[PDB]
Order: structure tokens, then C-alpha cells, then sequence
């Protein structure tokens, strides 16, 4: 019906600028107004604020002063928000908000704008392996630890996909500027450690893929 | 400003039962000329773009199934779903358009059933940490239910906090369960001077807490 465009993921360092469109289609522009909704923490919502675009009426939260300005484009039927003064709680995913009616709103796809002060490094893993001699338990566990990658995202399978069932990936978190990740995978005690077993990770953003051999 | 309180926070449900969602404001929404409650029920599905289902607080928007209803006026919210499907797993919101600024709710989330609970997954640091400067042992909580759960660090019968890194995960689509990882790291003299390092976690369907611990030497 309507499509609204954004742009893709950014890599930005602290203290720079970052600008974010979102292309409309469809519909004409200089007739409704465009919101902006910042999704912070994975579930929490804050309004940024809106733009009429014909009479140049701009709004913004108390939250949002002096770092969003608010810009349309009368001539290529889109709109721009640019941040001013990127800190680290910025790490947050933007929507731009259509305001049709008072019945509903149409929402973009998100643009996903992390920061922080930080090379691309590649990954460091190391395998796991339980230190116990003998378990009362039919199936073995196994895992391997990925520290110190940067960015956002590593592919992690295991057994070149063939051991595709029971796997269990933990989303990242952030400690000293870089990610550290981890995944556990469950196998029966008739093939560890008789059959061997690896760790498949990849990073396409530095072009590495290493295999750790349990 | 007008703020939004949400409750629940979080409920396990069945297929076919019915929710019931409560969104409360702290003033009245109500505008007197046209009858009308200023408020709107939202719905984002995990990776896509959130979503209207009720408008006016009372009406259904096109495009939405018939088992989406709500219903109240003024102060009291209500968005009441006659029999949930399996791809109702989403998270819900509720926001107000009678003043500026605009505010949204805290979320709601619908979870699944039940009974669920690890015994060991205690792994020991590998030879290749060591190499590198630091020290690292895990513990992994999986097929555990519910997400609430308290995971404590011993270290020689004392307790550690700092260096704690927990990671939880979503519901899983197989079993329906939950997934948790807890990693404590360290430095490389801190872990040749201690021993015995045990891995705690409380639950809530077993009367005594599971205790499992491992030796260095």
C-alpha cells in the first residue's frame, strides 16, 4: 500500500553526526505529518517527536533537546532526522511514523545505529569440553566460547550444518568496547569422543573463518 | 506529562484461552465533543514493524481478525483476544493521543507451558584460555522454565558478583522453553589461587536449591 524505505545499519564513532532518511511512496507527501519512535532497551518505546511538512511545524520531546532537528524534502519525497552529539546511550533502533488518520499508523523497517570507540577485530574462540571423567547423564554437552569480534553479527553452526537440532545461540553482550557470544549444543555419549566434533563461527564483516576441532 | 501504567507484566497462557490486557492513564482521555478515547492498542512481532489492531479503544481496524475486541472509555483500557493462535507471540503496547508529548506503555508479553528444569551443564576453562592472559569458566541454564531464576558465583565457599556476565534467550519454538548463560570471567594468578569453584541457582518448582561444584586440581 505504502512503503516507507529507511536506510541500512551505520557504523559511527562517538562525536560524529549520523543521518537517518526514510523514502516515502505511494502517497503524497505535503498532506500528512511524519513521526519519529525510538525503540530502546528491546520493548521500550520513546517518541522522538514529528514534522509537518507544508507549514514547517516542528515539535520534540524534552528528552530530545538540542540533539534532533527535523528536516523534510519537498523534492524528493522523503524525510531526514540527523543526531547531534551521539553519546553511548544513542545504541537504540529509529522508526519513522506515519500519521495517516487518528486510525492507524504506518511504520518502517528500523535502522539499527549502534556506537562506540572500537576497531574490527577478529574472532578469538576457544573450544569447550567437560573436565569430568565419568556422568550419570545419556547425553554429553559441548560448546565454545567467542570472545573479542566487532560487529554485530557471527553466524555460529556446528558440524557444517548437519548437527542442526538441539542448538541453543545466546544473544551478546557488551564488555571493554567489544561482544562475547556462546552456544551449547546437546550430544548422545555414543559418538564423544569417539566421532569428533567442531565449531563452525564466521564473520563476513573481516573475512575470517576459523574451525576449532573438540 | 500524561504517563501509562501497564499490568501485567508478563502471564503464561494456552492455546484457546482467552487475554485479557489492562492499560491504565493517569488523567482522563476522554475528549467530550465527539465521544472519543484518544488511545490506540499497538502489536510488534520479533523482527518486524509494530502494528495498530484497535482504534478509538473500542473499534477494529481492517485487516485485523475478528478475535480482537476492545472495549472501556476514560481511564480503564481494555483489549480482550476471544482465542489465541500460535502466531499471537508478540509483545503489546498501548499509546495515548490526547496531549503533547506523546508517551507509550511499558509491554506486555505472553508466554507458554510449562514444567521445565536443568540438573549440570558446568564446564571447566580449556588450556587454550590460560594462553591468552585471562581465565573463564561458564554456566549454561538450559530447558529451564520459568525465565525467573537467581544464578549465584561461589568461589571457595565466598561469594563473587563482579565479573558476572549473564545472557537469557527467548522462548523456544520446539518445547517451548528457555535458555540461560552465565559467565564469570577472570585473571590468570586469581584462578591458580583457588580450587574449588561451585555453580548456585535457586528455582522455584524445587524445595532445595541444586548445588554442583568442581575441583582445579
Amino acid at each position: 500500500e505504502v512503503q516507507l524505505q529507511q536506510s541500512g545499519p551505520e557504523l559511527v564513532k562517538p562525536g560524529a553526526s549520523v543521518k537517518i532518511s526514510c523514502k516515502t511512496s505511494g502517497y503524497t507527501f505535503t498532506e500528512y505529518t511524519m513521526y519519529w519512535v525510538k525503540q530502546s532497551h528491546g520493548q521500550s518505546l520513546e517518541w522522538i517527536g514529528g514534522i509537518n511538512p507544508n507549514i514547517d511545524d516542528t515539535t520534540y520531546n524534552q528528552n530530545f533537546k538540542d540533539k534532533a532537528t527535523l528536516t523534510v524534502d519537498k523534492s524528493s519525497s522523503t524525510a531526514y532526522m540527523e543526531f547531534r552529539s551521539l553519546t553511548f546511550d544513542d545504541s537504540a533502533v529509529y522508526y519513522c511514523a506515519r500519521d495517516d488518520k487518528a486510525s492507524f499508523a504506518f511504520w518502517g523497517q528500523g535502522t539499527l545505529v549502534t556506537v562506540s570507540a572500537a576497531k574490527t577485530t577478529p574472532p578469538s574462540v576457544y573450544p569447550l569440553a567437560p573436565g569430568s571423567a565419568a556422568q550419570t547423564n545419556s547425553m554429553v554437552t559441548l560448546g565454545c566460547l567467542v570472545k573479542g569480534y566487532f560487529p554485530e553479527p557471527v553466524t555460529v553452526t556446528w558440524n557444517s550444518g548437519s548437527l542442526s537440532s538441539g542448538v541453543h545461540t545466546f544473544p551478546a553482550v557488551l564488555q571493554s568496547d567489544l561482544y562475547t557470544l556462546s552456544s551449547s549444543v546437546t550430544v548422545p555419549s555414543s559418538t564423544w569422543p569417539s566421532e569428533t566434533v567442531t565449531c563452525n563461527v564466521a564473520h563476513p564483516a573481516s573475512s575470517t573463518k576459523v574451525d576449532k576441532k573438540i | 506529562d500524561i504517563v501509562m501504567s501497564q499490568s501485567p507484566s508478563s502471564l503464561a497462557v494456552s492455546d484457546g484461552e482467552r487475554v485479557t490486557l489492562t492499560c491504565k492513564s493517569s488523567q482522563s482521555l476522554l475528549y467530550s465533543t465527539n465521544q472519543k478515547n484518544y488511545l490506540a492498542w499497538y502489536q510488534q512481532k520479533p523482527g518486524q514493524s509494530p502494528k495498530l489492531l484497535i482504534y478509538w479503544a473500542s473499534s477494529r481496524e481492517s485487516g485485523v481478525p475478528d478475535r480482537f475486541t476492545g472495549s472501556g472509555s476514560g481511564t480503564d483500557f481494555t483489549l480482550t483476544i476471544s482465542s489465541v493462535k500460535a502466531e499471537d507471540l508478540a509483545v503489546y503496547y498501548c499509546q495515548q493521543y490526547y496531549s503533547y508529548p506523546l508517551t507509550f506503555g511499558a509491554g506486555t508479553k505472553l508466554e507458554l507451558r510449562a514444567d521445565a528444569a536443568p540438573t549440570v551443564s558446568i564446564f571447566p576453562p580449556s588450556s587454550e584460555q590460560l594462553t591468552s592472559g585471562g581465565a573463564s569458566v561458564v554456566c549454561f541454564l538450559n530447558n529451564f522454565y520459568p525465565k525467573d531464576i537467581n544464578v549465584k558465583w561461589k568461589i571457595d565457599g565466598s561469594e563473587r558478583q563482579n565479573g558476572v556476565l549473564n545472557s537469557w534467550t527467548d522462548q523456544d519454538s520446539k518445547d517451548s522453553t528457555y535458555s540461560m548463560s552465565s559467565t564469570l570471567t577472570l585473571t590468570k594468578d586469581e584462578y591458580e589461587r583457588h580450587n574449588s569453584y561451585t555453580c548456585e541457582a535457586t528455582h522455584k518448582t524445587s524445595t532445595s536449591p541444586i548445588v554442583k561444584s568442581f575441583n582445579r586440581n
